[PDB]
């Protein structure tokens, strides 16, 4: 299951607000949090407004929370299961493409990243292919740089942590964007998770 | 002033590469002779020095000091006058890899005008002395503001010093039984408001003089709200408010603020130096940003490019594996090639470091070395 956690509060206890992601969430009954294996039982849930006390995937959740750490909680985190949860970051390969730019990217490129709720502070490594437009071909070489309106494949590291899936996984935890300045300077989608 | 860059990045390597070099015994003389000095007396020392260093009674020691005096003394005679601006020497011998040795020679004048003597020999040599020829500083302005005071002042290279500044009585003091809170705000909601204008004033008056500005710097720290309040002032603007490179929040004011807005501020001043830098890049990769492209990357391209019709401009990475065909550590650094006659090949070069973005991207990912070309270039 998975609540990407927009925000925190400190209001009538701990409270946190996201979108129900994927599974379903009872009241009360244990979660875990991310990328921490942080402890936490749900004390009650507001679906859309009112209460609910089973809420399903897509209804916007605002969850009072009892837990270990509770203001030690940052946008950013999902909430996950127990039990069979959510793998987590710093590196990954990714398939990039090279939008208002509009100058260059080379290796070491850094940038602002969006993904979920999460948004760190993250480099470009190095770049591995450059995907092209036609029947979908891969490259072949290593380019030292890739141009605007270009694609590809390439190495990424976050500052910290990111709680991570790959697109072609679970993709709400995918679809990402490489944000520098205010200009969206490209897309970026989670392929390999390494490791 | 590009011919001086060069200039410090030699300097720079010297400094270090002869840190890396350490010889047994005192064997390794370092002298500075300042200008306005003279040699025939230098050298004269010398000879009281070879003349004491004759006993030493330690034959291992002995032999080799004399070794290493008459060596520069040697060296000392392709010189019959102190040159201008002083005469830098350091002689010796020293270990490397395997139990090799090598006969280290330096002698050079001075990228300005050093200043200081020393005659030395350690079992190292001493350029604590040369590192004074890279303070090549800019003069930095601080404004500091305070719920009573106001403090101006610069910091370059490593003089503080302070310019000038008042104090003010913001009617703080209150009453008991006659007093208005709407007398605080009356008249404190504008001495803090008049008193801001005189603080651009006093900065107008002490950092802009004569149609531009005379620092390069102006750092702003304060008390709560007085540099948004200041900054955010229809009377304190123009070059100044779009010179300002870090704030600082102090609790202080006054030298003792502005020594904590020193501290504070060390970590953003360190990046002028780094700006022509990232300037410099970026003319390049905008050319690869285009279809026209007069940019060239790598050794091959760079080399054969600078050996014909000129390339404009050389941009290496201050390291580089590379070596005078051109091999790393795969078994003269290729920058000091050119460094010693880049201006022979179609002028001048700029040597950049792997520490900031663009330096980051350019080692990282073209290679340390290449080049904004001159004109086209046809490809293989
Ligand atoms: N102890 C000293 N410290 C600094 N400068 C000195 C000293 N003694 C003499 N000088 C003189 O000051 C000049 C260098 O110091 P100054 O602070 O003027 O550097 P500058 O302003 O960058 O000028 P320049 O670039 O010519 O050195 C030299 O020409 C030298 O004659």
């Amino acid at each position: 299951i998975r609540l990407p956690i927009v925000d925190k509060y400190k209001d009538m206890g701990t409270v946190v607000l996201g979108k129900l992601e994927s599974g379903s969430i009872c009241k009360g009954q244990q979660l875990v949090m991310m990328p921490n294996k942080h402890n936490v039982e749900v004390l009650g849930i507001l679906s859309d407004d009112v209460e609910t006390d089973t809420v399903a995937p897509g209804e916007n959740l605002k969850i009072r929370l009892k837990g270990i750490e509770e203001e030690e909680i940052l946008p950013g985190f999902i909430l996950c299961d127990p039990n069979n949860l959510c793998h987590s970051g710093r590196t990954f390969d990714a398939q990039i493409v090279i939008i208002e730019h509009k100058s260059i990217i080379c290796p070491g490129y850094n940038a602002v990243l969006h993904i979920h709720t999460c948004i760190e502070e993250v480099e470009i490594t190095a770049l591995i292919c450059l995907v092209d437009k036609k029947s979908g071909e891969k490259s072949k070489t290593r380019p030292r740089f890739v141009k605007q309106d270009q694609v590809c494949i390439a190495r990424l590291r976050t500052a910290g942590t990111i709680c991570l899936e790959t697109f072609k996984d679970f993709p709400q935890m995918g679809r990402f964007t490489l944000r520098d300045e205010g200009k969206t300077i490209a897309i970026g989608k989670v392929l390999k998770l390494v490791p | 002033a590009a011919d001086r860059n060069v200039e410090i990045w030699k300097i720079k390597k010297l400094i270090k590469s002869l840190e890396a070099a350490r010889g047994n015994g005192t064997s390794m003389i370092s002298l500075i002779i300042p200008p306005k000095d003279q040699i025939s007396r230098v050298a004269k020392m010398l000879a009281d020095e070879f003349g004491t260093a004759s006993n030493i009674k330690s034959r291992v020691n002995r032999l080799s000091v004399l070794g290493a005096i008459t060596s520069v003394q040697q060296r000392l005679k392709l010189y019959n006058k102190v040159p201008p601006n002083g005469l830098v020497v350091y002689c010796g011998t020293i270990v490397t890899e395997e139990g090799k040795e090598k006969k280290v020679n330096i002698d050079f004048e001075p990228f300005k005008p050093i200043n200081t003597s020393l005659y030395l020999c350690d079992n190292k040599f001493h350029t604590e002395a040369l590192t004074a020829l890279l303070s090549d500083d800019s003069k930095f302005g601080f404004i500091v503001i305070d719920g009573s005071g106001a403090l101006f002042g610069t910091l370059q290279g490593n003089t503080r010093e302070v310019l000038h500044k008042f104090t003010v009585d913001l009617p703080k003091k209150h009453g008991r039984g006659g007093q208005s809170a709407l007398r605080f705000a009356r008249l404190r909601m504008e001495k803090r408001h008049n008193y801001v204008r005189k603080v651009a004033e006093t900065a107008v008056q002490l950092f802009i003089s004569g149609d531009k500005v005379n620092v390069a710097g102006l750092v702003l720290a304060g008390s709560a709200d007085f540099k948004t309040e200041l900054s955010q002032s229809d009377m304190f603007d123009q070059r100044l408010q779009s010179k300002v490179l870090k704030l600082v929040d102090i609790s202080y004011g006054g030298e003792n603020g502005f020594n904590q807005a020193i501290e504070l501020s060390t970590e953003v001043l360190s990046n002028v130096k780094f700006i022509q830098e990232k300037k410099l890049i970026g003319r390049y990769f905008d050319e690869i940003s285009q279809d026209t492209g007069k940019y060239c990357f790598g050794v091959e391209d760079t080399l054969k490019a600078l050996e014909m019709g000129a390339v404009e401009i050389l941009i290496v990475y201050e390291n580089l594996d590379i070596m005078r065909l051109y091999l790393t550590p795969e078994q003269m650094p290729l920058l000091e090639w050119f460094a010693n006659n880049y201006k022979k090949f179609g002028a001048t070069l700029e040597i950049v470091t792997d520490k900031s973005q663009e330096g980051s991207q350019f080692v990282k990912g073209f290679g340390g070395i290449g080049g904004i070309l001159r004109y086209r270039v046809d490809f293989q």
